[PDB]
């Protein structure tokens, strides 16, 4: 009795509550991901409310293993239960196959989970929506997990509020061929003019690849180096 | 070590029939495999006003299988308001030994009684519930030496069959001298003795003192 | 509290279900996908939905998956319910071969399939899965085959459909120009033609619509297509027809 | 049905889905039983108004036991289902007790499994009943302490009746009993008065594909249907022929 | 490992081929022969090849399974799967049943593909002892007459036409020498190009 | 104060404090027929008055028994009433059973109340609607009363929602029930209690009342129908 | 024990069999008993071993075969059928014991008359001939000096013939009575031979 | 524990003997060896005491249930079947049954003969027990298929009396029973029979 | 719901839960099954689109058994599982009584089955009504039906689905009691007064007997129906 599809469906055809939920990362902070021909980077603007939280306590940008990084937007409780889970299966796969977990056998696997969400009685959908890159053997990837369950292999995108506008930039600046050093100078265009804000400096969490290095997340004072240009 | 948990605890139950009754006698000694516990253990236990049931395997098993059967004739009393027969009972106990199959219960036991105006009845069966309707039986530790005693008055053997005429004033006789025997000569075989006679009127708790051997 | 429940396994007046008759016309919005049967192989036609120029669109496609080496299926519908049918199709695809040493029929598979669609609109009490399918394949006891599943569970065994969105103006292509008996280069053109007169359009624009085939040359082969590939497939349909 | 579930008592103090289904009770084919002190018969209708029906698939007058013999009423398709928990609870009761099982006692565990709700306890969690049972059962037999007719109502009150009547015409039935049933009758004169209560209230005639009797008599306890050669002869009586 | 259902394989690895030879023999009883066609390699990929040994009920049966989850591996990444993964499966699916054990013992023989090509050849035990040789490999019945065996008829790298006589030799010349295994060969030599199935006319007795 | 919103589930409480959900079933008891207990000093009898449906069938039981010296009367609706009556029952039993002295009355009624309050705290069970007129002799006569909440009160005289405002009055002012050492005069009491509590033009007691006594050496005798009607019931 | 002798040919397949039921060891309960269980899809299977176990499995994978062939309009293929069966002995190997000997044979219109071998534990492996029991000893070298290639079927029981009355002079209890199951050209026939 | 079966060209004529020892001691010697099922099927207990005559009376359960829910006569193929069933589950568990059943069913007169591990064998003259084989032998010296009911019934006493002669497990009163085609007739007790004597001295 | 009461009772008495489920069989595909002496032969009704689902993968006209056909009506997606619950009992009624299952023990099944459903809890009803015809344990062929309610009844002659009053009024009056194989099928066939649609790619008929069912080609159905149409003129 205490079990009953909470998303049913509507006579327009479409789940209101997955529409509802989608709601909620249009309105929380941006999150841009741009792969290239050499590394995928990620960034993601931290809304700072004050001076009394620590920068390096939050995060938006956290490892799934050695070479897979993770960007949320949207509901950061539904983000930890959702990353447990994804270092969970990173760990389960690579305990059957010595191998690194792969990104297509991951992403697939995390769609499963927060789909089940979705139709499992009792519980609502995840208000939030990742962006998992990572190096794999196969070559650089990016994808966005839709809170729907249905995943995009993206090249370079960004999910937050003003997902519309702010992914025009990418339209017109980016080719098929991009150095990793030319992704950093317009991954921070996109966040510094296409919003208002303030003056964007040590609120800016920035992840790299580096060209098969392990899983780098940026410092305040490396990023300092691309955030002068 | 291992803890087999079986013992015989000794006592024998002897039990005759006729026309309208039956005689279910028994010694009280509980003892052990060599030593004697103490000299007074009823081991046979009443039911109804016209059905009782006599044991002799492990009194762990004795009093837990008597209370068992007594809990569920205390059941079927109040849902049908009516007394069950011995014609029922012995089913009822027929089922509670297999219910315990894999680890039976210890306890050879004899269902005595009458259901009708006379019919005498008996039933006696092994330690896992192939009952039988029999006119007579012995169990217990004195089961190989009075059973031979109890099938030359019930049944024959002679040439002439005499002794046509079975009346309780000798047959309770006969049974207080079929238990002297046991004691005598086999050595689980109390002293004190309850014969009991259930008649058409009910049932009587006769007494005899035997050899403290 | 019981007030919540939205009743998603209880009949209407009409005999109907609500659900079902919701999740069938969620589907009908979709993207369309194309099945098609010829004397060579089974070909399974797709609709790429745009949602802007930064999808990679070269490497894969999310409308047709791969169930086994021998049946492959269009999904047309809910993308997100779509993913653990297909998970649950590769199971029931190779617990077959687990159980029995040979290749699972693709007609025994939609049965074992549409059992789990059926199942959630019977019991459980939770919303029916959104997406209906061209699941089709070669087997060895009837040759290729095609079929398509529902919502509700009720398949059918076809030669040619185009579910999804403008289902009618594009069954009105198949129903007069599928041929009885074509060949593989000529009933490549003919899916490709009932396409581009679903969109309202008069020729793909190469970043568009995607194909597969079957094939069977005695191994099951199974050849998807890539970008290139296609174009020439767009140069022989400007040609003729 | 709306917003008020299963479990639910009324202002006046009763439960809302017992007296919704009391009134399913009051739709099938009448039927009538009567209990005298040499035996115990029991009367219905055989609606066969579809001439392609086999007649013979359809009874209304089962059996649970060779001593136990009962009739429907209401949904004919939930009485399948307390009939066939009746035949096995009273066969097992044949197992364990080496007697047949009493009337007053096979009629409690049908009565318990109309109320399956507020149950604690096993042998009815392996499905638990969620809506309760529209069906009023007219149970007979001749068990023990002579013959019995008891009769159950989805409310589980299950009150022992002398001579009862369930069905349509229930209602139409029961004034024919109150007044003619006599305390000593025979076997003739009960078979008569089971017929002539279902002339009164009924749209077709009492002939022989119509009436479908059965008795159970107190010498061999054992019910036994009757066949076309004895429904034969005892509508051919017509004790009481008015118009 | 048991004397019921005899039998051996053996992979070798030259200079950019390898090659898996096994015998045919399935041993009804311990001394008993009623089958000449009994394959102990299996081609589970299009280049990594496994070769069990050990009782006949659990051969038919881990390769059902490996089977099994290869195909559900294949398919769910669209690429063919490699050796390294597809080793240490084995090492996880033999271990997973420490309690009731297959009795096989297997060989993995397969190019690692780093457009390059690697030898990567192993082999384990009744648990899963992953043991990773860069050189020949042997798991069977026949270990004890095929690692002294082997070690005198080795070079450190052979081409093709080269390693399959090395093989050939080193496997007729223990199959003679043993009695519950040994009545037909089936050396599978492969290239990263083109595969062998060449079998050998060994000692029928 | 509504009786459309707080009223649907055992777990809604009103805003004044109340809980209808089993409120409602507290009422169900007073929609029966009539049972009067009385405890004298040595002896307890109970009263209960049956209910026929019709003039062919049988008045249906009310009295029942539940051990040796145990014994209820159900009020209210008896397929809830027989739940309770197969649970007493067992409890006795498996007290008889497990060791050998009689149940104590006050842990037996204190076993079947705790049915009550488990069924009065989930969503899905629903309140056991009936009132069990408890009345034994284990050392000292007793009669207890639960309700469909849990609840204890070791009473001496009472009356069950049929026409219980007449027979509270006719009890209240009556306190000579603990010096009747005779058991004729009690039970003459007892029934004195439905006469005075039973509907206009309608049969005083036809063999109808069923009628039971309990206590010091008295075990729960059910009194014959050629016992009560003699004299005990034509006193008046 | 229970000879099983299975003989393949190029375009027919024929079981043999043992009709003597062994139960209580010293005595013969009954002659002419009931070793094959025949499939309705041209699989004619032949059990062997304990009477307890060769009837509670033979039941069993018979009424779960005739189900797929049921619950699907098409007939199950002879190799699916044989591991089938072997992963059911697989399967009721850990919990139950089932010392049974099964001859799997059968025919299908894409691999020809098949024959199947297995042993206590699940050894299934195609073969074109096999034998079972403590009869094996004695029967399967007759069958190896009497396979010349394209045989045909008036030659096969001609081997059969050379082979029961080779039990009959130097076997331990030497069985006279026997059952064959030519299976020549979709016409399983039942030919029941003695001595 | 001998007991019998016949299927002549009348009913099957089952007997049985009436013995019931544990080791070296005979507990009773009125024990019914032979356990009705319905009004045509009648098992015959044997082996164990109680391990094989709970599960005949369980037999009678299960058939009297469906006996009623279809209205139609069991078979005793589908008796046999049953009662094998319900006795594989209880195979490495420690029983110890032999059970033969008969009855008359809708197809002739079939008889069947239940194992403890479930062997369920059909035929014609089956036999269990202790001194099962001195019995199994003597009929088929006389079993034709064509004997009339006098002469068969005498049979059955001649078999079992051979049989409780060389044996020391069986023994005791004889039961001969006849299955006729719509019940079963009945006869009870010898206890001594004298088929080589003159009362001279003892036989060899 | 989970565990919820779906089929609850309406105010009235009625159950609106099976009401609406057997409300669903009128909007489905009509069916007719007529006994015989020895033989049943069952007619069922179909519409596809043409040039497109040749085999018509078998919708109605099941088998169970080598003796047992079944015919539906109603919800075709919930044949899959009704059949499958069916066809399972009919392969372990062969495995504990080792005799094949009657068509007295089947209806009983289908029955049991559907009523289950109609009285659990978090269950729909299904919505469903069947019909098997099959042999009784002797040499009889019954023919029963199964209504969704949970009933079920034998019947000489019965039509389900899409308006199962005309025709089943039909059947009851030019019914035969020992019909002949080719005129039984002529009656068969003449209950096209439902489906308005003469052509022979509508309706399949069967033949059971001899405990294996034969179907019926299309070339003597085309004879057939050409005396349809003759015989309204």
């Amino acid at each position: 009795e205490y079990s009953f599809s909470l998303t049913t469906f509507s006579p327009t055809g479409k789940l209101v509550q997955i529409e509802y939920a989608l709601n909620r990362v249009s309105s929380s902070s941006p999150a841009l991901g741009i792969r290239a021909k050499n590394g995928v980077i990620i960034a993601t603007e931290k809304k700072s409310p004050n001076e009394l939280i620590e920068e390096n306590s939050i995060f938006k940008i956290q490892q799934i293993s050695e070479h897979i990084g993770i960007v949320y937007a949207g509901m950061p409780g539904d983000f930890r239960v959702l990353l447990k889970r994804a270092r969970k299966e990173a760990i389960r796969y690579s305990l059957q196959y010595g191998s690194e977990i792969l990104v297509k056998e991951l992403v697939k696997i995390i769609a499963s989970i927060v789909q089940e969400f979705t139709q499992t009685g009792g519980v609502r959908p995840f208000g939030l929506s990742l962006l998992i890159c990572g190096v794999d053997v196969y070559g650089y990837h990016l994808y966005q997990i839709d809170p729907s369950g249905c995943y995009f292999n993206w090249m370079a995108t960004c999910v937050g509020k003003d997902y519309q506008n702010n992914m025009s930039f990418l339209e017109k600046r980016y080719n098929k061929d991009i150095e990793i050093e030319d992704a950093i100078h317009t991954a921070i265009l996109t966040l510094k003019e296409s919003y208002e804000g303030v003056l964007n400096e040590k609120n800016i969490e920035i992840g790299v690849a580096y060209d098969n290095k392990p899983f780098k997340i940026l410092t305040q004072n490396e990023i300092k180096d691309y955030l002068i240009e | 070590k291992r803890w087999y948990p079986y013992i015989d605890n000794g006592g024998t139950v002897i039990g005759l029939t006729g026309k309208d009754y039956v005689i279910l006698a028994a010694d009280t000694r509980l003892s052990l495999s060599y030593s004697i516990y103490t000299r007074f253990c009823p081991k046979i236990s009443k039911l109804t006003d016209k059905c009782i049931i006599g044991s002799s395997g492990m009194q762990s098993d004795i009093k837990t299988l008597h209370s068992l059967l007594q809990k569920k004739i205390q059941l079927f009393v109040l849902e049908h308001s009516h007394y069950p027969d011995i014609h029922v009972i012995a089913r009822l106990l027929c089922v509670i030994l297999y219910s315990r199959r894999f680890f039976p219960y210890y306890a050879f036991n004899i269902l005595a009684g009458v259901d009708e105006n006379n019919k005498g009845v008996l039933y006696n069966y092994d330690s896992v519930g192939s009952y039988c309707e029999a006119t007579h039986s012995c169990v217990g530790s004195g089961s190989q030496l009075i059973l031979p005693i109890l099938d030359n008055r019930v049944e024959q053997k002679n040439q002439l069959i005499k002794n046509t005429n079975f009346n309780l004033g000798d047959d309770i006789n006969f049974v207080k001298d079929a238990i002297t025997s046991a004691t005598e000569r086999d050595i689980y075989t109390g002293d004190k003795t309850l014969i009991y006679v259930i008649d058409k009127m009910g049932i009587n708790v006769n007494t005899l003192d035997l050899k403290q051997d | 509290a019981r007030r919540y429940d939205s009743r998603t396994t209880t009949f209407s007046p009409e005999g109907r279900l609500y659900q079902v008759e919701y999740a069938l016309e969620a589907i009908n919005n979709a993207s369309i996908t194309i099945g098609l049967i010829t004397k060579d192989g089974v070909i399974l036609g797709a609709d790429k939905v745009f949602i802007s120029k930064l999808i990679d669109k070269a490497n894969n496609y999310e409308k047709i998956y791969k169930i086994d080496k021998h049946i492959f299926c269009g999904v047309a519908g809910l993308n997100a319910d779509a993913n653990i049918l297909i998970n649950q199709s590769r199971l029931y695809a190779q617990r077959y071969l687990y159980n029995y040493n040979e290749v699972q029929p693709v007609s025994q598979l939609v049965v074992q399939i549409c059992d789990i669609k059926q199942s959630y609109t019977q019991y459980g009490g939770l919303r029916p899965y959104g997406v209906s399918f061209l699941i089709g394949g070669y087997d060895t006891k009837d040759g290729y085959q095609l079929y398509h599943t529902d919502p509700s569970g009720n398949y059918s065994g076809w030669f040619a459909t185009a579910i999804g969105t403008n289902n009618l103006t594009a069954s009105s292509v198949l129903k007069q120009e599928w041929k009885n008996d074509m060949t593989l280069e000529e009933g490549l053109l003919l899916a490709l033609k009932t396409l581009a007169k679903s969109t309202d359009t008069e020729i793909p624009k190469s970043e568009k619509i995607e194909l597969a085939y079957l094939t069977n040359k005695d191994g099951e082969v199974y050849q998807k297509y890539l970008t290139e590939k296609e174009i020439e497939e767009l140069i022989k349909l400007y040609t003729q027809k | 049905e709306y917003d008020r579930g299963v479990n639910t008592f009324s202002p006046e103090g009763r439960l809302f889905q017992v007296e919704y289904a009391l009134g399913a009770i009051k739709l099938g084919s009448t039927a009538v039983g009567i209990c005298v002190n040499d035996g115990v018969i029991l009367a219905s209708e055989r609606r066969i108004s579809s001439t392609l029906i086999e007649k013979d698939s359809v009874e209304k007058l089962l059996s649970i036991d060779d001593h136990i013999g009962c009739a429907m009423s209401g949904l004919m398709a939930d009485a399948r289902t307390l009939i066939d928990y009746a035949r096995v609870e009273c066969n097992h009761y044949k197992f364990i007790y080496n007697e047949n099982i009493n009337i007053k006692s096979c009629v409690e565990l049908i009565s318990e499994l109309a109320l399956d709700f507020s149950n604690l306890s096993d042998s009815k969690r392996k499905k638990i009943m969620s809506r309760p049972f529209g069906v009023a059962l007219l149970i007979g037999g001749v068990d023990k302490n002579g013959p019995c007719l008891w009769y159950t109502e989805p409310s589980g009150t299950n009150t022992r009746f002398s001579a009862a009547s369930i069905g349509s015409a229930q209602e139409g039935a029961e004034l024919l009993l109150q007044e003619n049933y006599k305390k000593d009758m025979t076997f003739e004169q009960a078979e008569i008065l089971a017929l002539t209560v279902l002339r009164q209230v009924m749209e077709d005639k009492l002939s022989t594909s119509n009436v479908e009797i059965c008795a159970i008599k107190k010498s061999d306890q054992t019910f036994y249907k009757y066949n076309t050669d004895d429904i034969s002869r005892i509508i051919d009586v017509l004790p009481s022929p008015v118009y | 490992i048991y004397n019921y259902n005899g039998g051996c394989v053996l992979g070798m690895s030259g200079s950019n081929c390898v090659a898996i030879a096994c015998d045919l023999r399935l041993g009804a009883n311990t001394f008993t022969t009623v089958s000449t066609k009994f394959s102990k390699i299996f081609k589970m990929n299009n280049n990594v090849y496994v070769g069990l040994s050990g009782l006949a009920t659990d051969i038919q049966t881990l390769y059902e399974i490996l089977r099994y989850r290869v195909n559900l591996y294949e398919v769910r990444q669209d690429a063919e799967m490699d050796v390294e993964c597809f080793a240490n499966m084995l090492s996880s699916i033999l271990y997973s049943n420490r309690f009731s054990p297959y009795f096989v013992n297997p060989i993995v023989v397969g190019f690692k593909l780093k457009v390059n090509y690697e030898p990567y050849l192993t082999a384990y035990d009744l648990i899963g002892a992953k043991c990773e040789t860069r050189d020949f490999v042997v798991n069977g019945v026949t270990s004890e007459q095929l690692f002294g065996m082997c070690e005198s008829l080795y070079v450190k790298d052979q081409d093709e036409n080269g390693l399959f006589e090395t093989i050939s030799q080193c496997l007729l010349s223990a199959l003679d020498r043993d009695c519950i295994s040994g009545w037909g060969a089936e050396v599978l030599v492969l290239t990263p190009e083109k595969i062998i199935k060449k079998k050998l006319k060994a000692r029928m007795d | 104060m509504y009786r459309n919103l707080y009223d649907t589930d055992n777990i809604i409480y009103s805003p004044e404090g109340r809980l209808y959900q089993v409120e409602y079933a507290s009422e169900a008891i007073k929609q029966g027929t009539c049972a009067v207990a009385i405890k004298s000093k040595d002896y307890v009898v109970v009263s209960g008055l049956k209910k026929c449906i019709s003039k062919l069938s049988f008045p249906q039981e009310k009295i029942f028994k539940i051990d040796d010296y145990i014994g209820i009367s159900m009020s209210g609706i008896t397929s809830d009433a027989k739940v309770l009556t197969k649970f007493m029952q067992n409890e006795c039993l498996s007290h008889k059973f497990l060791y050998n002295e009689n149940i104590n009355i006050e842990s037996l009624v204190r076993s079947v109340a705790d049915k009550y309050q488990k069924n009065t705290q989930k969503s899905s069970k629903r309140a056991f609607g009936v009132g069990l007129m408890i009345a034994a002799y284990h050392n000292e006569p007793c009669i207890f009363e639960t309700r469909p909440n849990g609840s204890y009160f070791e009473y001496d005289a009472l009356s069950f929602g049929a026409r219980s405002h007449a027979s509270k009055t006719y009890l209240e002012k009556n306190l000579h029930l603990f010096e009747e050492c005779s058991l004729e005069e009690l039970i003459l009491h007892c029934l004195k209690a439905l006469k005075c509590s039973l509907s206009s033009e309608s049969e005083l007691t036809i063999s109808n009342t069923a009628l039971a006594v309990v206590g010091k050496n008295h075990p729960w005798q059910e009194i014959s129908s050629l016992q009560l009607e003699e004299y005990l019931s034509k006193v008046k | 024990m229970d000879t099983l002798i299975g003989l393949r040919g190029n375009n027919f397949v024929v079981l043999a069999a043992d009709t003597y039921s062994i139960n209580s060891i010293i005595k013969l309960k009954n002659d002419d008993n009931t070793k094959f269980y025949d499939i309705h899809g041209n699989k004619c299977l032949l059990l062997g071993g304990s009477i307890g176990d060769r009837l509670q499995f033979g039941e069993f994978i018979r009424k779960n075969v005739h189900l797929y062939q049921y619950q699907n309009n098409t007939d199950m293929f002879v190799k699916s059928f044989a591991f089938f069966t072997r992963k059911n002995l697989a399967y009721y190997l850990r919990r139950n014991p089932f010392e049974v000997n099964c001859l799997i044979a059968g025919y299908d219109k894409k691999d020809g008359y098949q024959l199947y071998w297995c042993d206590y534990l699940s050894n299934m492996d195609s073969v074109n001939k096999g034998a079972h029991g403590y009869g094996a000893y004695l029967v399967s070298a007759i069958l190896d000096k009497y396979y010349h290639e394209n045989l045909t079927v008036d030659e096969a029981l001609d081997i059969f013939k050379l082979c029961f009355e080779e039990l009959k002079k130097r076997f331990l209890l030497t069985q006279i009575n026997y059952e064959l199951r030519i299976m020549y050209d979709n016409k399983v026939e039942t030919q029941y031979v003695t001595v | 524990t001998t007991t019998l079966a016949f299927k002549f060209k009348d009913g099957i004529i089952v007997a049985v003997d009436s013995r019931a020892s544990m080791g070296s001691f005979i507990s009773s010697q009125n024990v019914e060896k032979i356990i009705e099922i319905n009004k045509n099927i009648l098992g015959t207990m044997a082996g164990g005491a109680a391990d094989c005559l709970y599960w005949e009376k369980y037999l009678g359960k299960i058939i009297k249930i469906y006996e009623l829910r279809n209205n139609e006569k069991i078979s005793v193929r589908a008796a046999s079947t049953i009662l094998s069933n319900i006795l594989y589950q209880y195979k490495g568990y420690g029983l110890c049954c032999g059970i033969i059943l008969s009855g008359y069913d809708h197809t002739g007169f079939n008889m069947f003969y239940v194992d403890d591990s479930g062997k369920k064998v059909e035929g014609n003259l089956f036999s269990c027990g202790s001194g099962s084989t001195y019995a199994y032998s003597i009929l088929d010296s006389a079993y034709d298929y064509n004997l009339n009911l006098d002469q068969a019934v005498e049979l059955a006493r001649n078999a079992i009396y051979h049989a409780t002669f060389r044996d020391g497990g069986s023994g005791g009163k004889v039961r001969v029973f006849h299955i006729h085609k719509n019940g079963y007739d009945k006869i009870i007790e010898g206890e001594d029979v004298f088929d080589l004597h003159y009362h001279y001295t003892n036989p060899e | 719901s989970y565990d919820r009461a779906i089929t609850v009772f309406s105010p009235d008495g009625h159950l609106l839960q099976v009401e609406h489920a057997l409300e669903a069989v009128k909007k489905g595909g009509c069916a007719v099954a007529i006994k015989s002496s020895n033989f049943a032969v069952l007619a069922v009704e179909k519409k596809n689109i043409p040039k497109l689902q040749n085999p018509k993968t078998t919708e109605k006209l099941i088998k169970l058994d080598e003796h047992n056909c079944l015919a539906f009506a109603g919800l075709n997606a919930d044949a899959r599982v009704l059949v499958n619950k069916t066809r399972l009992e009919c392969q372990r009624y062969y495995l504990n009584m080792d005799e094949p299952a009657p068509v007295d023990y089947i209806a009983k099944y289908v029955a049991k089955v559907q009523q289950k459903f109609t009285h659990r809890g978090g269950v729909r009803p299904f919505g469903i009504a069947t019909l098997i015809a099959g042999f009784k344990n002797n040499k009889e062929i019954c023919i029963y039906q199964t209504e969704p309610s949970g009933i079920y009844a034998a019947w000489k002659a019965q039509a389900i689905g899409k308006n199962a009053k005309i025709v089943q009024e039909f059947l009851e009056k030019n019914y035969q009691e020992n019909m002949e194989q080719k005129d039984c099928i002529f009656l068969a066939l003449k209950a096209i007064f439902e489906v308005v649609e003469l052509s022979s790619k509508n309706v399949e008929v069967a033949l059971l007997t001899e405990k294996d069912l034969t179907f019926i080609e299309e070339q003597e159905i085309n004879s057939m129906v050409e005396l349809i149409d003759q015989e309204r003129t």
